[PDB]
């Protein structure tokens, strides 16, 4: 608050605070059959049934 | 002292579709056999009287 008329403040204070980031681990598992990966990627690029 | 010759086997094999055993079997090569688990072909066979 501004000065004057019987009002005496604890004039403007400034922190400088250093805080830390907190890491987190998230796991997941995808299983895929080897048949569908191979038939969807073939060296002969003719179309499929 | 001499080195009179240097020789080595070369292996050739008549593959399965060029032997005479394929006269006793039908050969239908499939793309990825890992896709199907069990073949369970059912037949309806009817006899005469």
């Amino acid at each position: 608050i501004a000065h004057g008329d019987g009002r005496r403040p604890n004039k403007q204070r400034q922190y400088i605070v250093m805080k830390a980031c907190n890491k987190h681990h998230i796991g997941a598992e995808i299983e895929l059959a080897a048949a569908d990966i191979e038939l969807l990627f073939a060296e002969k690029e003719t179309p499929l049934d | 002292e001499a080195l009179l010759g240097v020789y080595t086997n070369v292996v050739e094999f008549v593959k399965f579709l060029e032997t005479a055993l394929a006269a006793a079997c039908v050969n239908t090569e499939f793309k990825d056999l890992r896709r199907m688990i069990d073949g369970k072909i059912q037949f309806k066979i009817s006899m005469p009287t």
